[PDB]
């Protein structure tokens, strides 16, 4: 696994959502940035798509890092079809991903 | 023809035939059959042969040496040339298990490799107290004499330079593991892979990504193929230095 | 190795480095300042440059000195050309030493 | 009866913890060809279990110094490749292939609690970490027929044993 | 079962407080593998939680469950089932070993490499409180 990022705390219009494990270190520079969308999802054929809004990296001498992302649930999309909607609640712990580009172009495009 | 004349028709057609990226054939490509038109056209007796193997000669996996792109730029821009091409780097460096293989001989003074070991731990290792995966380069020195090779090892080790070498005390047999942990060690800085047959044992014994890095002068070894290899040949090993 | 610092946390606009050394007390005087150049990198060939926004020095009892820098990251530097545009991720730590004189003359020459 | 020469000789010479104070103690054990490898181990076992202190508790840690004589470099070294591989970690000055004697390494090893006991290869390197420590050290001589020459500065008990087999009950 | 409690009672600290835990291994031969099973299920059913290196149907022995079932606090001991899956353990195990016989009659053979410690009882009762 590449990525491992879960949403931890889940608001009306808010996600945080903790990377636990990164390993790639290209997805985090790239697929992690303050504005790059998610797939907030336990499954691959309906997820949450989010943008991202803040985010803020810790190390620390003993504990592990804390990579903490803010994101808000821009719209929900279920088998290929991007349905805008901004109040569908996930309910955490949920699984997220760095959205695909198919799943970027479909939020300007299935509306 | 003029000199600048040349240059962008040689590389256009290697680079169809290869198909491969612009640092594939002008730093990669073109550099290898330079000296290769030159080394038959440089003998005393033969020198037309039949191009039919000198495709498959350019196709080594080694950056040759080039003396005409030597002389002519310096120093300070061939070893510039080759530092953004096979050496590139980001802003994170991934915790890999580089191996850095290095050419040792008996004109090469202790105190110049051990600057350029300096210099490969230093740009190569992340050993911070905040780091959850720390990471230190692979060195392995070759083509010298084992007193002459014992020789730098107790060198470094006087000036707080700790490393492994799968030799705990005297009489152990090799053990991998210890080249591992000290992969994982923020105490040690750096791992010393003492041969040939220590090597490909610990190659076995790693299954995060692997990058080879050679630097020779003549000799050069049959590193594996589905490794990433950058085997790139200088004239002095304090070449080495400006590349890593 | 007279400076010894370190990036501990990492914003969308912000760095905190922690000095984790300082034997040099000219480099504090006179590099360390607010305004002053930082250069952010694990290695010498790819970079990102940061100007000194706040710091403080905190000193107690029987712990050890907390340096702490502020530092906002305004460009990137790769093979000693700058490339202006700070939203590039650097993942902490990240090793820090004040930055060379070709390093600032390089914001302003290259852009 | 065996067990009241095993008693005699628990108490005439060693102590049952010596206060459990930090100190180089040095268990000086003289192995033969003819005694097995496996019985070595025992010993070794036992002493590094009695005559060490490497809890996180603690903040005075310490660690015993072992050294072989009378017998061959071959299972010398043998015997240490199994010790390794057992996970009892020990040092003994030579970090590295084609070191040299470095006695600051069995320094820091004394203090290590991850570092179970210090391995001496032979007299040379017993002599050069004696006068690297300088905090107190005492020699526990366990010998059937051979017995090595002590400096005479040093706190030295000399007991004489049987067989190798009962250097194990005694500490 | 009376001496497989009291083995693993004894031999065994599972306690949350330590940081280095350890189990029994235990070994039996000269039965058939009827009661062998049926002391294992019964085993199992009083929480007596064991592996024997076979975590599913048709498995291929895995020392491997045996590493870490000696290392694992709910894990109480450790089965072994005959000589071949005894001995493929023991090259696995790279910490220290120590084997303790219990036998009436028949004695099992034991690779001399390791430490061995030989016991011959009246009967079988003896074994619980020696132990």
């Amino acid at each position: 696994n590449d990525i491992n990022a879960e949403v931890v705390s889940v608001s009306p219009n808010k996600l945080k959502i903790s990377v636990d494990d990164l390993e790639e270190f290209k997805i985090a520079e790239e697929k992690l940035g303050v504005g790059s969308y998610l797939r907030v999802s336990d499954n691959q054929d309906v997820a949450l798509l989010a943008i991202i809004d803040n985010f803020s990296i810790e190390v620390k001498e003993s504990q592990k890092q804390k990579y903490m992302i803010e994101a808000s649930p821009i719209g929900l999309v279920k088998n290929g079809k991007f349905y805008r909607g901004g109040d569908s609640l996930a309910l955490p712990p949920k699984k997220v991903e760095p959205a695909k580009l198919d799943e970027i172009i479909s939020i300007y495009s299935d509306s | 023809k003029s000199f600048d004349d040349q240059k962008k028709e040689t590389i256009q057609i290697i680079k169809n035939h290869f198909q491969c990226e612009d640092y594939e054939a002008e730093h990669y490509l073109y550099s290898n059959a330079f000296r290769k038109t030159y080394d038959i056209s440089c003998n005393k007796k033969d020198r037309r042969i039949k191009k039919s193997d000198f495709v498959e000669s350019i196709n080594k996996s080694k950056v040759l040496f080039n003396i005409w792109f030597y002389q002519y730029e310096g120093r300070k821009e061939y070893l510039r040339k080759l530092k953004e091409s096979f050496i590139r780097r980001s802003v994170n460096t991934s915790p890999y298990a580089r191996f850095f293989i290095l050419e040792f001989q008996d004109k090469t003074d202790i105190k110049t490799v051990k600057d350029c070991i300096y210099k490969i731990q230093s740009n190569w290792s992340n050993l911070s107290k905040r780091t959850d995966r720390p990471y230190s380069p692979f060195l392995l020195f070759h083509g010298t004499s084992d007193a002459n090779l014992y020789e730098l090892k107790n060198q470094l080790f006087n000036e707080d330079l700790i490393f492994t070498d799968g030799y705990p005390f005297k009489g152990s047999v090799f053990t991998p593991k210890m080249l591992i942990e000290g992969f994982s060690n923020k105490e040690i800085h750096f791992q010393f892979i003492n041969d040939i047959d220590d090597f490909n044992e610990t190659l076995n014994s790693i299954n995060i990504r692997k990058e080879v890095y050679q630097f020779y002068t003549e000799n050069c070894l049959d590193i594996p193929s589905q490794l990433p290899q950058v085997n790139i040949q200088v004239k002095d090993f304090a070449d080495i230095k400006e590349i890593v």
